RNA sequence: GCGAUGAUCUUGACCCAUGGGUGGGUACAAAUGGCAGUCUGACAAGU
């Protein structure tokens, strides 16, 4: 039956990347605004908007006191020792908390919306090896999921010569 | 002999006139609250704390003809019991302006790089008292968020399209009873498979009516049945929908706060939505002040009129006002008179949130203004 | 085909040439929009291993918005700002000519913006966010010594006030911050300061008070009408 | 007011209600900030008549403002009514504008008051 | 230890005495790109 709900699966990802960008552009701008350095230094969308999620503040965000580079990254990473050095040299903006509150619904966003696009990468290769095992063998599952996706069937796909 | 003022700390200079280039004494402040209160102590002529305690600590053989800058801390100096003989001559003086060259030779610790940096953040705090506001003027976040807010509508709606389409597989005969998402969501939601009917969680949502009918419709459609998984990642796609759909309300009750904040009289003559597209659709507050109010009424649509201009034919009367709730609600004969009493009076609230006295009162005026719109809209309707 | 822009007489200070005749200053804050000005990417080309060598951004830059470029395409080849020297500007009066100020005293200068009114200064610290080398200050520069606790010591001085008691302002100034045999660039507007007689009265009792405060113009003239009633000194105190 | 500056003594009140009067007499004037703020935009106004007895003052503040970026004469008069009724309205009108014509009968007239205007900015 | 269960050959386009220059589709960013000069301006109602 797996026909359709897997071009469901896989345009609805598409879609969820393009709609974590749109957000990430937005935070990493904001962040911008109070702290410009490590938005400049953390290219990623999810770790990135965790460390603008848990601390808020650019003159207490360390390694230790308090942990948010020994949470998930570790404290002898060359990204950990330049927030430390970034966090000396801050020039940026002081800012209210309610303005950040509204960038933490951002930040949940895209923990929520990493978690759907993961669930989603899983059941895609699930099912994918489900219906088709022997196209995941040949060219694997996206690329057979994205053909399958225009011929809209494996009936259509399997009509064209 | 001199004192030396300065943002480092004060210091006493004898360089032990017999002056080789070198200090006496230093006492030393550096912190941000520190500069900013001897920011405001050479504003205010201020004896510091290290003032009193340079005053404290070297005396009667460095301190009985002190020399300082100012003449205002002369005389404090002059009325202490330590009994000093303080004048203030040879101020423009190549020694006092030698002090400062040999300034990061003289200070442990300190170069000329990190004084223009505390420099440059004290620059930045003494701009944001002394204009007493931020460093920015922040206003902007509105008109971001304005932008976000309809794309929220947008990606909810396309999700929204999407849960429906792969829910039509196993049910289909619910989008031709339930049409609203939200309320297509949560039936979902709640039940999932059609097979396990109840009655309260279909109470929570829907009138009775409907209900039967989503009941009857439940025993006759005879769509698909299929294994639990895909039925998990509908509650979770569900789940992402009714949570995303109470996100964009917490968007709006962000915008409450800000709205009602910064422009009080446009929040009270046409409230949040309008006025936030008012903004956004100008650029920026100050521009649009200096802006008439004959361009506050055909703000919005600019091709149609200046399409209006070209052929010199009917030109729109309806601009961003064209969604105006008391606007609305008159006949389109009587409809444009009203739209330019409103942006007449809409007009005179911009020039008082613009020029930064109704933000620190938040507006007095615009309660009036409401009242003469309702006196001249009870008067054309009669 | 794109167009070539190559130094003048002075450090800092670049000419457009040729079917392009512009002043530009070398930009090192992008992305700004200070009055909606359009910028200007050139090149050298080289082959190397990485990266392209490097777009040198230049920003456009006007005698019609400020008197230093009239002066400057009016003819002049000496010129007390450079890239490295420490200025003291005088006054601002929109915020925008401090941005052309920072871009011509490049990266290793620090630009100190005087102001004594509230209005204006908005302006000034919104500039000051965005390029990290302009110290704005709302300070009453008639007394030196109710700031010079924000400020150290400056290499040369620029003068935009147009004052009938400029020559106060900048003394107590000049005797304070100024180094001997420092440079002074002083914009003195005619009109500005008496209109009921002729300028050049004004010139000679203003020239002899520079006389007074102890100020060499090496040279003064009339800009040229592309600005009206003024003319630009450009001196050393204490040579 | 502390922001009412600058503003015109009696005599020259007179003279500039005359001016104004006159105007109105050969159809040269424009009532209320909307109106002078377009021959603004336009570049067609001598100069501008502006209230100090305005309340509020916050509605044309940006006038001078404005005056200051294209270059345009203004003083500030302290009477609205009197404006108003310069202006040939029974009511006070707080903003008028002098609209260029250099065919104009009084335009030295026009020329005196600008010479008094340019004495009082400088 | 070759293949009709496709062997075999062709739709990257141009040029220069591995190297070098153009051409087209996607995305992002920016507009001395488009806005004669971003509406008209004192009357209306009633007896």
């Amino acid at each position: 039956k797996n026909d359709n709900h897997i071009i469901q699966a896989i345009a609805l990802l598409d879609q969820l990347d393009k709609d974590i960008n749109t957000f990430a552009m937005r935070v990493k701008e904001w962040y911008g605004w109070h702290f410009p350095e490590l938005a400049k230094l953390v290219p990623d969308n999810y770790t990135f908007a965790k460390l603008v999620l848990f601390i808020k503040d650019k003159a207490s965000l360390n390694d230790d006191s308090l942990h948010d580079l020994a949470a998930l990254l570790n404290e002898d990473s060359g990204i950990a020792q330049r927030v430390i050095d970034n966090a000396r040299i801050s020039m940026g903006q002081d800012i209210s908390e309610t303005d950040m509150e509204n960038v933490c619904v951002f930040a949940q966003r895209v923990a929520s919306l990493a978690d759907y696009r993961r669930q989603l990468y899983d059941y895609l290769c699930e099912k994918m090896h489900t219906v088709a095992p022997n196209l995941s063998e040949l060219i694997g599952e996206v690329i057979g999921a994205r053909l399958i996706s225009h011929a809209g069937s494996l009936t259509n796909l399997s009509k064209q010569a | 002999y001199v004192l030396t003022e300065t943002s480092a700390g004060y210091a006493l200079l004898k360089a032990s006139v017999l002056k080789e280039f070198k200090i006496a004494a230093f006492s030393k402040f550096n912190s941000a609250a520190n500069a900013l209160e001897e920011a405001n102590s050479i504003i205010e002529g201020k004896v510091s704390s290290q003032l009193e305690k340079l005053l404290e600590e070297i005396k009667k053989d460095k301190k009985s003809t002190l020399i300082v800058s100012e003449t205002k801390l002369a005389n404090a100096i002059n009325k202490l019991g330590l009994n000093f003989n303080v004048v203030s001559d040879a101020v423009t003086l190549d020694i006092y302006r030698a002090i400062k060259e040999y300034l990061p030779e003289l200070l442990p610790g300190m170069s000329d790089n990190d004084l223009s940096k505390m420099s440059l953040g004290l620059a930045h705090s003494i701009g944001r008292h002394k204009l007493k506001f931020s460093a920015d003027k922040v206003d902007v976040m509105i008109i971001q968020a304005i932008a976000l807010l309809d794309d929220l509508d947008k990606e909810l709606n396309t999700y929204a399209m999407r849960c429906k389409e792969w829910y039509g597989w196993h049910f289909p005969e619910l989008a031709k009873i339930v049409t609203d998402s939200v309320a297509y969501a949560r039936i979902i939601l709640t039940m999932g498979i059609r097979s396990k009917a109840s009655e309260t969680d279909l109470s929570e949502i829907l009138p009775e009516e409907i209900e039967e009918r989503v009941k009857t419709a439940a025993e006759v459609s005879m769509g698909t049945e299929i294994t639990q998984t895909d039925l998990d990642n509908i509650n979770a796609l569900a789940e992402q929908i009714v949570e995303f759909a109470a996100y964009r309300e917490q968007l709006s009750n962000y915008l409450s706060a800000r709205m009602k904040a910064i422009a009080p009289n446009l929040t009270q003559l046409v409230g949040e939505l309008v006025g936030a597209r008012l903004i956004a659709h100008s650029g920026s507050l100050i521009s649009l002040a200096k802006s008439p109010a004959s361009t506050i009424q055909i703000l919005g649509a600019e091709k149609a009129l200046f399409r209006a201009l070209k052929t010199k034919h009917d030109t729109p009367k309806y601009g961003l006002l064209y969604h105006a709730s008391l606007v609305g609600q008159a006949t389109g004969k009587n409809k444009g008179k009203i739209a330019r009493v409103l942006a007449a009076k809409a007009a005179v609230s911009l020039r008082y949130d613009a020029l930064a006295e109704d933000r620190d009162d938040s507006g007095d005026i615009g309660l009036e203004s409401r009242a003469k719109v309702e006196n001249r809209l009870s008067q054309l309707e009669g | 085909a794109k167009v070539v822009i190559e130094p003048h007489r002075h450090a800092g200070v670049y000419i457009a040439r040729g079917k392009e005749d512009l002043l530009v200053t070398k930009n090192m804050a992008p992305g700004e929009s200070v009055y909606g000005e359009k910028r200007i990417s050139v090149e050298e080309p080289s082959k190397e291993d990485g990266v392209p060598p490097t777009k040198v951004e230049y920003r456009v830059w006007n005698p019609f918005r400020s008197k230093l470029a009239a002066g400057i395409m009016g003819g002049l080849d000496e010129l007390f700002i450079a890239p490295g020297k420490k200025v003291l500007y005088l006054g601002a009066a929109s915020g925008t000519s401090v941005s052309h100020v920072s871009d011509v005293v490049g990266p290793e200068g620090v630009v100190y913006a005087v102001e004594f009114s509230h209005r204006p200064g908005r302006e000034l610290i919104s500039m000051a966010k965005k390029r990290p080398n302009i110290i704005p200050i709302i300070e009453d520069a008639r007394h030196p010594q109710k700031y010079r606790m924000l400020i150290g010591m400056v290499d040369c001085v620029f003068a935009d006030v147009a004052q009938p008691d400029q020559a106060r302002i900048i003394a107590l100034n000049s005797h304070m911050f100024l180094k001997d045999q420092g440079g002074v660039v002083i914009s003195i507007k005619a009109n500005c300061i008496d209109s009921t007689v002729d300028a050049e009265t004004v010139f000679a009792r203003e020239v002899q008070k520079l006389r007074e405060e102890r100020i060499k113009p090496l040279e003064q003239l009339t800009l040229e009408p592309y600005e009206r009633d003024h003319c630009i000194v450009v001196g050393r105190y204490m040579r | 007011n502390p922001k009412a500056f600058p503003l015109a003594d009696a005599a020259l009140t007179q003279q500039i209600l005359d001016v104004v009067q006159q105007a109105a007499n050969l159809r040269q004037l424009k009532k209320g900030a909307n109106e002078a703020t377009k021959t603004l935009n336009r570049g067609i106004s001598e100069f501008i008549i502006m209230a100090a007895d305005c309340e509020p003052i916050e509605i044309l503040l940006h006038l001078p403002l404005l005056c200051e970026d294209k270059n345009v004469p203004y003083v500030f008069v302290p009477s609205r009514v009197a404006l108003g009724r310069a202006c040939g309205v029974s009511r006070p009108v707080i903003a008028a504008s002098i609209t260029t014509n250099d065919a104009s009968a009084i335009k030295t007239q026009i020329y005196a008051v600008k010479d008094k205007i340019e004495t009082l900015l400088i």
